[PDB]
């Protein structure tokens, strides 16, 4: 969080409230469209009624297409699931390629449960059955509740509780002095250690002696809890914490994810649903973004046809910078951004442009803002007239290169001697292809 | 141990951060094998019919002149495993 | 249900991997493995070089006479 | 508030839409022309519901766009759950944990279920009174005592060690509905006929009461058990299959574990113990699928336990994958005879107006008759799927500007917002040198 | 039942001199393919040769999958016939000479007599001796024994819960106990007991049945190398531990050879050779097709079918060497070709009758020749499966018989391949790819 | 003596041989030339050494034996044992067990070091007396030097006692948080003298000072051993065998939080390191893919990288690239290109590899040396060093002469001796 990646300075996307973008808000510069069609794709998202649905960023690279991406990440928030990934990992030792993207794609669905945890803790001072003066049968004593005094901090409170619990007390050993709680929604009795104002210097017991509770005998709050369709179905698939043999056989072996089959994720759903109907939990669809998609093969894309006609499917953004290059997997077969065309027909395509040199210094201006790098104004002209050639990301990459060398020479800003100095240091791709093919004898294959 | 689960670890008690982070109900929303086997055993009893066409036990190693120090070492380890291990087979006896 | 096989090989056979003591080095001065969820960074940094035996202090305590008997306890 | 499925691409298909007489109306149950494969699909469907004919295939071809995964849905829709409909993609038998073989045999066997039908003694009743008596101190013989009440009848039973512990375990007092197995012994809480004590604490808030159950208590009721081939195959084939029913991890089961379970079941149909009841195996993309595949599937059609099998491609004379041979809709000639094709052709202007009709009735978005005609007009000249996904997008629009009704304006600003797959393409060809490769 | 592709098909119609009968069960044509399919069964039943391989040579639609199927009914179902498809031996377990060995050995079958030792009765007496062995009292209608039994045993007996009182069964081969349930005679003591009562056994304590056990040399193979015979925590360990299958060394086979010869010897067991069919044979590569000639040339091997309908094309996993079955010509010189030659109209007209009968339909004269004339074009497959489509229809118009305008009407509805295939040429720029 | 570590390519090389102002000497700390190719490399480390900047991607380009792999094996001298600096090749990647992403994971997740302080209070003694009353309750008796106290047992006490078979004269620390129990040793006495000793069994002396002590630990971890670690019960077993698989990206994701709590709450600190990869065009068009956006992350280490491909084919496509990289990647990354050398570095190089390896040469053989170094390669000259120095050795000489390097250079042939050789015999040898 405190170290500065790439797209630290993009916060959301800079949309006015009617939805036209700023030229210059919230980080990002410029895509004026690609930012309005991004605040629509946000809306779609936020309406939470649609599935499958599918957007392609397609652009030129080094254009804010993963930037686009993360600014919609930031507009939606930490509250809907966003799952990042890059088509190179469908290609596992371990699981088949259309288990991988199932997998993501159920990480996309999340769901947020919402519940009331009503406990009572307290050191048990009073253990007093309540008799009743008719015993039924004629002999012997009968019980009709059973007083337990629990104090804590700042009070002491009496519970009648159910006979039934001697049980439980017994079960625990609980006595007086011991500190417990009692779960109302489950009537049960744990004992989580003995009072520390009972145990002296003397004593060796590590878990055993637990301080005084505060605050209130009877502690209620609201548990939100946020897990996505894939906890649930990996949790389920490798369950962890049996006593059973097959437990102990998955604690052995080594961990390896599984095809998990469509009957427990058909009854993941059914939970889920009826979790829904109780109102106890609330689904909240996120975004599965898929960036390189091209490095995708025919058969991941063929699944993803099928994979965004479902219902239960989140949102995908894709990304991808080829032209009419040759899909993975095919014997020279030509799409426009490598893609399908039967796939392309199911995405609506985002177009990124190129950035004026205007566009070019901003970013670089807001860029070294968020490094902590002060440029003069003479330096940020060199450095865009490098970026006017070579690439913009090669300017932005000179920045702390250039600061350092500053600091060295003992200046608190950039100046264009230390860019000059840092260009002649560093070669671009331009320029370092230009001097492999000046020397292509002297180089290896 | 249960990273990155919707089921919470062992909490000590209400004073633990652990104890007001998880819910019941992602507890009940996963299921362990013994509840699975709960949940099958109308299945287990009425669909598992399939036996192997011949069974044997595993093939022997004989010796005239054996080291006397490796049938006691494998008796003790059968026996050690076996004392460990077959209390938690006991639900998988309608199956087998 | 069949008996199974009975397989015989000569007793040879079973001890040819097996080598006497004082024909083999002492491995466990290289097992690295084996003293994972054994030995502490405590004992081998702090303790070990501190409370390391000497020659010297193994021979005076050979030598010693045997301690006098602990004094029994006394409610003082 | 939102259910875990959501508007789909197929959402608004409930089925078919066809009549007595398997004449397809123009527009009904969502599906909008294709009126002779509809009824090709309907005929299908009629051989599927009458379950006499194993090892069927049919092929839905057509260009893209053109209805054959909807036609699919709404046969899906229209057989209803009581009928298996197994629909995996042509990609999802490429796996690393079974061959292809292996693979499209659970798949067959997926779409085939067995239901055994049995008749048990049920006690369904209120609980008045429970009494439990237990020796207090080392082993012995637990004595009890259960009172169970309907609206009319109340019988006061005596009860065994292993029933005192089974209620011990479900935790049964006097107002919980219970129900009792009495074979098997299994006990079963469905509600609470009143609430408990108030004067007992830490009890938490009482839900709803159920009303207690009428007629006699102990009643005979039909209990039904159905599990498909797959699950009886991957049950048998190892100690540890039920976990494997969860987790996948089946590798390849044994061609003797299926013969056994092939030979027990047709014994059950012939005992009346167990009835069939096929279903459909549905390969979206089925050109992915490579020669030995398809030879797989030449020879797995021919079996009595066999499901209906669709296909759907939309493929022209195309290579075979893992071959060099150029066939029709890239399936083998040997396959292609084994099979019916029903072909799907365009759509018009009106069927695509209605077909965004509907789409805008699922999605509860209000359009002008003038937004149809440029929505039409738009799905004509680029795409029906590029249409629909403007539906929302204008919807989206639309209700950003605090408005009510999609209007000319909303779908034009989508149209400059969202580029099909032409546009794009020209304006790539603007800048080919910008992208990477060719 | 269910009708699949080959329900008609019973047998070969052969009469007692060999010859074929032109329409004999369920087989129309192909009368030198039948009679030579008659010398191969005549061969099988022999039980003299070994690795005798056939190979049915045709284009697709001829019958080759009907003639094996009708050895395999002209057999018995005492002799084995495992079908496997040539794409089942690329597995992700095992190597592909140890799928094609394993179906070799699943071919040989053998008829072994067992005799099983049952005890069976209520316990009265369930005394442990202190490793605890168990000392159990059972009764039946017909007398009283007291047994001593093997820890093992008692430990069963315990996770079945058996107490005094249960009906139990107890086999002693394999010390498989199973508890049946609480003797009938106690189901008046309680109202609601959870238990499943049983009557008392009405025969002896101890029984001995002889009884026949159909096995093959596979599953013997597989038992002796995957044990789970020995009821110890290793069983169960390698079970679960290790569930993929292994390649399975020679030596195991040849000590699986001499128990059976030993068995054979004894005069307890009987061998039948049986067939082993593989029906795309142009789907197995070189290194399979290479493998199977010394699989072929061995002694123990079974009598192997083989079929193809490719003509001289590529092997699969050369690069271009061409072949006239899609075999390389080492593996023909090793086979016996069975042709199979397309069908007459006659021939297609008769066959559509069978199926229509096979499959509950009732077909009119003008129907019939019209269905014939359409199989005349396309294929015979596509007439034969226009069928039961036309019969739906015709039942949905009330008729209970199949008219012209059903039959019409139905390929109006369905396209063929070369229909399909026509649409496609015509259309080739609105298609994918 | 002969120490696992002998004299390799690169034992000559102890730095960058910098200035305070990143300005490179002629001949320091073992680098001769490639002045700007290391004032690059200055910059590249002083930016490591701050730490601020994420996922920063360099690519040292150049001919075969310019001093790419020099340079990357003097920025690895000249940043500190400290800071984690992972050194894998190209091919390494291509695993068995796990994806080719996953292993790039990995090698990311080396290259950053988490250095973790725990603060524990333990109790440290030898035990006197150990009574149980009937397993219910007892008391224990410790001592040091100074020292002696009795202690009240409980249930779980008692148990770890008796599951331990802790017994007298034993020297143990118990940790009082969790009460685990560790055996350092046992004291010895007049009564102990065994003849033989258990494998595990050592004699410690009685600790001194007080009873009750603090331990302070300090260690440093990778993200990728914390990783292993959690992922499995016995995952620290997989640190040893590499048996790691796939680890789920959640587990990775909680223990990113997981540290960055510890470092919050001051109990870890942060230490990016370097993952060099060198021999890089042998990587994929997927490796390359899914490091453009692994350096995007966080928690990504700087990336140094090494290649000598011209112009060349991509592995996995059949597209040409100006170094086997897409120029996507090539785009993300800085080039530092390094020059050939003159005959004056190949001569210091000469000098500097000679006196690493104690050979004395004269002024004329080193004249020769270098001729030969220029005409063939630098590495035939090196080689030729030790082969001068050999045949030296055996004639009884002390210098080595022009007769010898004649003598080593008509017995070894270089790669264009060879290949003349091969060509006059061409039809010999197998496979044309
Ligand atoms: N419009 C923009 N506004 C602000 N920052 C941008 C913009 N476009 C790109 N950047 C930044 O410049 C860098 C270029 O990367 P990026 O354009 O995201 O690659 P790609 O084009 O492959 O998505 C990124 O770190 C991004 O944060
Ligand atoms: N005849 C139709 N009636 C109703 N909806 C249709 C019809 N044809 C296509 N659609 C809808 O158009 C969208 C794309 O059609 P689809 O069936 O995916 O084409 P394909 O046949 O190529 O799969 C789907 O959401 C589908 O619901
Ligand atoms: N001579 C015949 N008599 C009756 N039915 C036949 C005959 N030949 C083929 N059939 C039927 O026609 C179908 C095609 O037969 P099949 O053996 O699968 O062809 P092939 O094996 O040549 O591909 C099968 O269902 C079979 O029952
Ligand atoms: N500037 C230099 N200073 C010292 N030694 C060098 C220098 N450049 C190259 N070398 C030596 O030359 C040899 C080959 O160079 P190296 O960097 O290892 O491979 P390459 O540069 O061909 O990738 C190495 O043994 C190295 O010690
Ligand atoms: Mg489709
Ligand atoms: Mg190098």
């Amino acid at each position: 969080t405190q170290r500065i990646a790439s797209h630290s300075h993009v916060k959301g996307l800079g949309l006015d409230e009617s939805g036209l973008a700023k030229q210059a808000a919230s980080g990002l510069v410029g895509q004026e469209n690609a930012r309005e069609a991004c605040g629509v794709i946000v809306e779609l998202i936020k309406s939470k009624k649609m599935a499958g649905r599918a957007v392609l960023l397609a652009g030129p690279p080094g254009t804010g297409k993963t930037a686009l991406a993360l600014a919609i990440a930031q507009e939606l928030g930490s509250k809907v699931p966003f799952c990042p990934m890059v088509g190179s990992e469908v290609y596992s030792t371990e699981i088949k390629k259309t288990e991988v993207l199932m997998e993501n794609f159920r990480r996309a669905i999340g769901l947020r449960i919402k519940e009331t945890k009503e406990v009572y803790e307290g050191e048990v001072t009073e253990l007093t059955p309540c008799e009743t003066e008719n015993p039924m049968g004629g002999y012997g004593k009968t019980i009709s509740h059973v007083i337990i005094g629990l104090k804590t901090a700042k009070g002491t409170k009496q519970l009648k509780l159910d006979p039934s619990i001697f049980e439980s007390l017994q079960k625990e050993r609980v006595e007086a002095g011991d500190v417990i709680y009692i779960e109302a929604n489950s009537g049960a009795v744990k004992r989580q250690g003995r009072c520390d104002t009972y145990a002296t210097e003397f004593d060796l017991e590590a878990e055993e002696y637990v301080p005084l509770p505060k605050g209130d005998v009877h502690k209620k709050k609201e548990i939100i809890q946020d897990v996505t369709l894939h906890d649930l179905d990996v949790a389920n698939a490798r369950p962890q914490g049996g006593q059973d043999i097959l437990s102990m056989m998955g604690q052995l072996m080594k961990p390896k994810k599984t095809e998990i089959t469509d009957k427990l994720r058909g009854e993941i759903n059914k939970v889920v649903n009826k979790y829904i109907d109780q109102g106890i939990a609330e689904l909240v669809p996120g975004v599965l973004f898929v960036d390189e998609v091209h490095m995708l093969d025919i058969e991941c894309f063929t699944y993803l046809h099928r994979a965004l006609e479902s219902s239960i499917a989140p949102i995908v953004i894709f990304a991808s910078n080829r032209g009419n290059c040759v899909i993975r997997g095919t014997e020279d077969i030509t799409s426009p951004h490598g893609i399908p065309l039967d796939l392309l027909d199911r995405v609506m395509i985002i177009r990124t442009m190129l950035y004026t040199p205007q566009e070019m210094k901003q970013i670089i201006k807001i860029r070294a803002q968020t490094e902590g790098i002060n440029i003069s104004e003479e330096a940020l002209n060199h450095l865009g007239e490098i970026g006017t050639k070579t690439t913009l990301r090669y300017s932005v990459q000179l920045l702390t290169p250039a600061n350092l060398l500053a600091k060295i020479n003992g200046k608190d800003s950039i100046e264009k001697e230390h860019v000059e100095e840092i260009s002649e240091l560093f070669y671009d791709a331009k320029s370092s292809a230009k001097i492999l093919a000046d020397q292509q004898d002297k180089y290896m294959k | 141990q249960p990273v990155a689960s919707p089921i919470g670890p062992r909490s000590p008690g209400p004073s633990h951060p652990t104890f007001w982070t998880y819910t019941e109900a992602a507890h009940r929303a996963v299921l362990f094998p013994q509840q699975r086997l709960d949940q099958l055993s109308e299945i287990i009893e009425r669909f598992i019919f399939v036996m192997p066409p011949v069974e044997a036990p595993p093939p022997s190693l004989h010796a005239c002149h054996p080291p006397p120090w490796l049938a006691p070492r494998q008796a003790a380890f059968q026996e050690q495993l076996a004392s460990e291990l077959w209390p938690r087979a006991r639900p998988l006896h309608r199956i087998v | 249900i069949t008996p199974g096989i009975c397989f015989s090989t000569a007793s040879l056979v079973l001890r040819a991997t097996d080598v006497h003591p004082l024909q083999r080095i002492d491995m466990g001065r290289f097992d690295l493995i084996g003293l994972e969820g054994r030995v502490s960074r405590y004992e081998a940094d702090t303790f070990l070089p501190r409370h390391r035996l000497s020659r010297r202090v193994l021979l005076e305590v050979a030598t010693a006479p045997d301690p006098p008997p602990r004094p029994k306890p006394v409610k003082m | 508030v939102t259910r875990i499925e959501r508007i789909g691409a197929h959402s608004h298909i409930r089925g078919l839409g066809l009549d007595d007489a398997l004449e397809p109306r123009q527009a009904s149950q969502g599906m909008v022309g294709q009126l002779a494969a509809r009824r090709a699909a309907g005929v299908v469907l009629e051989m599927i519901r009458e379950g006499k004919i194993a090892g069927r295939a049919v092929l839905i071809a057509g260009q893209p766009g053109t209805g054959k995964t909807a036609i699919a849905m709404g046969m899906a829709q229209a057989l209803g759950p009581d009928t298996p409909f197994t629909a995996i993609a042509g990609s999802e038998i490429f796996s690393l944990e079974m061959s292809k073989t292996e693979a499209l045999t659970q798949a067959f066997r997926r779409s085939i279920g067995v239901r055994i039908k049995e008749e048990t003694e049920i006690i369904e009743g209120e609980v008045v009174e429970i009494q439990i008596d237990r020796p207090a101190t080392g082993t012995g013989s637990k004595v009890g005592k259960l009172t169970l009440k309907t609206t009319e009848m109340e019988t006061i039973y005596d009860l065994g060690t292993k029933m005192i512990e089974s209620l011990t375990k479900d935790k049964v007092q006097a107002g919980d509905v219970i129900t009792i197995d009495k074979a098997t012994g299994k006990i079963s809480k469905l509600g609470r006929s009143f609430t408990r004590a108030r004067d007992y604490d830490a009890m938490g808030s009482q839900t709803k009461f159920v009303q207690c159950p009428d007629g006699e208590l102990q009643k005979r009721k039909e209990v039904v058990h159905t599990v498909s081939l797959h699950e009886i195959d991957v049950i048998n084939s190892r100690t540890q299959g039920f976990l494997a029913l969860f987790s996948g991890d089946t590798g390849e089961i044994k061609s003797e574990v299926r013969e056994q379970i092939n030979a027990k079941v047709a014994e059950w149909r012939e005992e009346g113990k167990a009835e069939i009841i096929p279903g459909v195996l549905f390969i979206d993309e089925v050109h992915m699928l490579d020669i030995e595949s398809f030879s797989f599937l030449n020879r797995a059609l021919e079996s009595d336990m066999a499901p209906v099998l669709i296909m759907a491609t939309n493929r022209g004379i195309t290579r075979i994958r893992g071959t060099s041979y150029q066939s029709p809709h890239g399936i083998p000639i040997d396959l292609l005879d084994r099979l019916l094709i029903v072909s799907t052709t365009p759509y018009s202007e009106k069927d695509t107006k209605q077909i965004l009709r509907i789409r805008c009735e699922e999605e509860d978005v209000e359009m002008s008759e003038d937004a149809y005609t440029v929505l039409t007009r738009i799905g004509l000249e680029t795409s029906l799927r590029y249409a629909i996904q403007l539906i929302t997008a204008a919807s989206l629009v639309c209700r950003k500007r605090k408005g009510t009704e999609v209007q000319v304006d909303d779908i034009k600003r989508v149209y400059s917002l969202f580029l099909d797959e032409s546009r794009s393409t020209q304006y790539m060809k603007e800048y080919q040198d910008a992208f990477l490769f060719n």
